[PDB]
């Protein structure tokens, strides 16, 4: 029963930095697909 | 060396250091350092 | 051990001492114009 | 003496000329790449 | 009774307990900038609400990772982060600010378990309030409050307090400080004070000398009957922001100098250069690189040209 | 009866031994340039007859001296020099070039006892003798010949041979090597190569690319029964002559690679760069410093400016 | 596996673009400072 | 391993280094590194 | 009778460099004193 | 030991193989033109 507390700090191991991209994803004016992870432009 | 090696001699220099060192920042002397151009 | 039946009163006189000067330190404004 | 006397205050004169390359050479660049703009931009 | 006497042509409020020592020692003394090895980080940015994405090289440095991704994301109240490298570490960050903002900061390494923190504030015209914890018959862990206010409208000093209890079955300790702030008469030399727990003690001031030049002094005294150890450091630094370039540098006590070029020979990029040399053991480091920024929209790097 | 048939029509003289492989590994390939740590040297020149006169200052760099006067002086036919540094070392050189030139290398330290040379040359317009010795019933020490002459206008080849003999009552060695140089034909390519004693062999070119890009590659093979131990490493090169900049810039196998710029920014000042990764233990040197120079005459320092 | 079918490819990407960064903005920069004196002197 | 072990796997090694970079000098490829301007 | 053999390497050891800046003292317009041991100007 | 006593025939045939070689490739242009 004491597992979910620490299955719910591994959900932030893997599925936190995924989440803030999907923020501003929906904040510009919507066009990027995967540029985003690139380095020249 | 006698005094060299007492744990006053340091807090009686580093004191020392801030009284002359905190009047070379308040003076004239620090603004000829700025260039005027 | 009478060591922690101690400490407890050896704590509690450090946030004690914080429960004064905070109220103190409050009003210095309403004194300090003589 | 001699051998006392002036490395112990030669030694002295490598201090203070390795300190000012250190701290007054990249500060001299600094000041052309200022100075040249402000008379490039009062040509114009 | 007593109350609106005063409270009528006064109360200019100080800043919090974080930016007590801001404008000294992380403004114009490099000891954050430093590194050792070369590194060369860019980032594109695609704001208006922001966003960036930053990546990072790094080669012998003894203090950094050889990649770390990034992201943020900052509208008018928000904020976020996050910063993977080269195995795995995950960070974060978080505000909400509607005028009490109330921070998360996780840390999650491997070797060692889970960081996780919460903070606070407020700022009502007089005082500011900083209240944290740390991670928690089990009140456990680490938890600061802290109190500053302003009593003439140039003078100002509070106090804080801790608790630290691990070890399960064990009391815990508290410690105390206090804290003073001085500001100049007409926007000048600023001198702030500390007098932390285990007799450790700080000292500056800030003299802002005509356009753009800086200056600043600081000094740190931190101390079976082999117990009193005293120590100290003054150091002495200056700074001489211009258009297209940043130059810093100190010198101090037992023997340093430092150096901290930035000169931007582009529009969008810019190199920098930083070298320390000591007078005892006549030893250097000498650390280089690069760092630029670019655009991904299609219309905002035509808007940063002309 | 037969001299005359031939020696109307030819003999283009080639260069001297030392100036083999010039052209490549020592103007295309940074090996002699780079250094580790910190350098600024200056030198003051009034000068036609020449003179410097040059101080050398250097910090955590593993092969150079904390201080270097130096000086030299030049007039249509002499030359000499000299070099002293922290503690006690004394070198010199000399010249007396009336076409046979004649030079001396004196090089006196202090834990290993004095060493000394003597040189000679001939160029009779169709070939070059080089005749070295070292230090000296008492026949001692190194000496060393050589032979270079070119049959056909664009090649030439010769060989060496030298005598070893120290530890008093011993014999001695003498080994032997072959040379060889070809030119291409309009003033491009030149294919030169080497084949010295124990095994080792060198071979190297140099393509003069459009106005100011070269090349080059150059490879070594250096060589009870574990006693046929080889090696190898092939390095490419290139180097970007330009007003006012100079880059040059190789890589290699084994992993590695290296850079050098120098960017003059003054008339009479400039500064270097120079770093190198490693990729086996993943560690890097880099190294920076500048050196300028002045005049010392009333009237030398007004015809440099305009 | 996923362990080492990525961790030995990942590893490529780096060696090529720490090389890259190095051997060419040296030279990225020499460019530039003949490339703006060259049209600085064609103005006049 | 059986022959990376050997002494002649560094002499086929370096030879075969130098013929595809004397290849890669000689080339319309080195001649475009060269900028134009 | 050795000595005087090593006598003059120790004679070069301290008598050279300052041989090299007489012969150039004569081979200019015969200004300078002191400054050529001096960095400034 | 009769090693010192051959070596120092060992060491003449090298020099005065030097000694053939040096004076042969004097003159190839002489001949090389066929
Ligand atoms: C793994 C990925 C790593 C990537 C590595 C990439 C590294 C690239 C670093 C590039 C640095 C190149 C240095 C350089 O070129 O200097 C250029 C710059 C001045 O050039 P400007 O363009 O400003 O000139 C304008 C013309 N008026 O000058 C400068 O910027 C400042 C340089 C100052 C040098 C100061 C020397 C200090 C001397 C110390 C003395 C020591 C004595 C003990």
């Amino acid at each position: 029963i004491s597992k979910i507390l620490t299955l719910t700090h591994n959900v932030a191991h893997y599925g936190w930095i995924p989440f803030v991209l999907y923020l501003g994803w929906a904040h510009t004016s919507n066009r990027p697909n995967f540029l985003n992870l690139l380095s020249p432009l | 060396q006698a005094f060299k090696e007492s744990p006053l001699y340091t807090i009686a220099l580093n004191g020392a250091f801030f009284v002359a060192g905190v009047a070379f920042i308040q003076s004239p002397l620090m603004d000829m350092l700025a260039p005027q151009l | 051990h009478q060591e922690q039946t101690e400490k407890t009163l050896k704590q509690a006189a450090y946030v004690a001492a914080f429960l004064w000067v905070s109220p103190m330190i409050w009003h210095l404004v309403k004194k300090q114009w003589k | 003496f001699v051998r006392n006397a002036f490395t112990k205050s030669g030694n002295l004169a490598w201090t203070l000329t390795t300190t000012a390359l250190l701290l007054g050479v990249p500060l001299s660049l600094s000041i052309l790449a200022e100075q040249q703009l402000i008379e490039m931009e009062k040509t114009f | 009774q007593l109350h609106s006497h005063r409270q009528s042509l006064e109360l200019v409020n100080p800043g919090t307990v974080e930016n007590l020592n801001k404008e000294v020692s992380r403004d114009v003394f490099l000891s954050q900038y430093f590194f050792t090895g070369l590194r060369a980080d860019l980032n594109k940015a695609f704001s208006n609400p922001a966003f960036q994405t930053s990546h990072t090289f790094s080669i012998g440095s003894q203090a950094l990772p050889k990649y770390a991704f990034s992201a943020l994301f900052a509208n008018d109240n928000l904020f976020a982060q996050g910063n993977i490298d080269n195995d795995l570490s995950v960070s974060g960050r978080l505000n909400y600010g509607w005028k009490n903002i109330s921070k998360v900061n996780l840390q999650i390494s491997d070797g060692q378990p889970t960081m996780c923190q919460l903070e606070q504030d407020y700022q009502a015209s007089d005082f500011s309030v900083n209240v944290k914890t740390l991670n928690p018959g089990e009140f456990t862990g680490v938890a600061v409050a802290s109190f500053l206010q302003s009593v003439t409208p140039q003078l100002a000093l509070g106090l804080e307090t801790l608790y630290s209890r691990t070890d399960g079955s064990a009391p815990g300790d508290a410690g105390v400080s206090y804290l003073t702030r001085y500001v100049s008469k007409k926007q000048d030399w600023i001198f702030s004070g500390q007098l932390q727990a285990n007799g450790a003690l700080i000292a500056s001031l800030w003299r802002k000398v005509a356009q753009n030049v800086e200056a600043g002094i600081e000094t740190t005294l931190q101390a079976i009957g082999i117990q009193p150890t005293v120590e100290g450091s003054t150091t002495i630094g200056a700074k001489y922001e211009y258009r297209q370039s940043v130059y810093r540098g100190t010198l101090d006590s037992n023997g340093k100098v430092a150096c901290f070029l930035e000169r931007k020979v582009l529009p969008t990029l810019s190199v920098l250069f930083c070298g320390e040399i000591d007078h005892f053991k006549n030893d250097t480091k000498i650390g280089c690189g690069l760092q630029f920024e670019t655009a991904g929209n299609q219309e905002l790097l035509m808007l940063q040209q002309g």
